[PDB]
């Protein structure tokens, strides 16, 4: 099948993905169905509700409603970003790049990797938030006004086609590695070595996707395009990220977020 | 340009 050095890349990914995600698929498929638990997460579904999870998130404010969802968007995204840098720093190869290109690849890769994963926590009527605890639904994300409404239904659609794939968290772990070891992120130095380092991965992907999904046969081709949809959803994304620092007066990004959309598409 | 992120890469 597939020799070991090709077998311990895949295992160190899987296991830093483990291990720098505290949600995932397995956790929020649990909650989700959901066996284990009688006690299901606090449902969120119009105005009146929310105000009542936001009673619980006091210390973490009188800003409209669509501003305060976008601020808890923000903290979900930039821990995000933070444990995807943890995890992109254990892939082998990684670090040994230039830094700098390091930067570029976290740069246009987050994002990507985050919708990708954002599917896990999703089904065709809402998403798990506050660590599993809360459940948003997506009728009341359409209910919010412009452009506010516009911001989650486009990952809702990307996500229903993803989790038809049926992945689990090791599929997922080595396609967030493809993503970010991307060789062709703009700006990129030494794009021949990063080239490499990512044929290599996508290579245990093909394998590993052969060996845990046999009668899916065209799921790697498949997972191929999802990464040109990713690339898409996110330009589009940051479209929308654009006409919000320009349009809403109260809807700050946070630092490292302004960092990242500064001169992306 | 990106001070945040390469302070992330460092420690
Ligand atoms: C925050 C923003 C503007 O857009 C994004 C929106 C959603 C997500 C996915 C992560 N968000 C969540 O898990 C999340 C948490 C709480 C609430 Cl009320 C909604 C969503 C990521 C990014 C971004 O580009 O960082």
């Amino acid at each position: 099948h597939m020799t070991a050095d090709l077998k311990s890349l895949a295992k160190r990914i899987y296991e830093a993905y483990l291990k720098n995600f505290n949600m995932n698929k397995v956790k929020a498929r649990v909650i989700l169905s959901g066996k284990a638990s009688n006690n299901p997460p606090f449902v969120i579904h119009d105005m009146e509700t929310l105000c009542m999870a936001e009673k619980t998130l006091v210390a973490k404010q009188n800003k409209e409603a669509e501003v305060r969802i976008f601020h808890c968007c923000q903290c979900t995204s930039v821990e995000t970003v933070t444990e995807l840098t943890e995890f992109a720093k254990a892939i082998p190869g990684f670090a040994n790049l230039d830094l700098n290109d390091q930067v570029t690849l976290l740069k246009y890769g987050v994002y990507e990797a985050i919708f990708a994963m954002l599917s896990s926590v999703m089904n065709k009527d809402g998403m798990l938030v506050a660590y599993g605890n809360g459940f948003i639904t997506r009728e009341f994300l359409k209910s919010l006004r412009k452009p506010f409404c516009d911001i989650m239904e486009p990952k809702f659609d990307f996500a229903m086609k993803f989790n038809a794939l049926e992945l689990d968290d090791s599929d997922i772990s080595l396609f967030v590695a493809a993503i970010i070891c991307c060789g062709d992120r703009p700006g990129l130095l030494n794009v021949g070595h990063i080239e490499k380092m990512q044929e290599g991965i996508v290579h245990v992907l093909r394998l590993h996707l052969q060996s845990n999904h046999p009668d899916d046969i065209f799921l790697f081709p498949k997972l191929l395009q999802k990464m040109a949809d990713l690339r898409q959803l996110v330009t589009e994304h940051a479209q929308l990220v654009q006409i919000i620092k320009k349009t809403e007066s109260d809807a700050a990004l946070h630092p490292l977020l302004q960092e990242i959309y500064r001169d992306m598409y | 340009r990106h001070k945040i992120l390469h302070r992330l890469l460092q420690e």
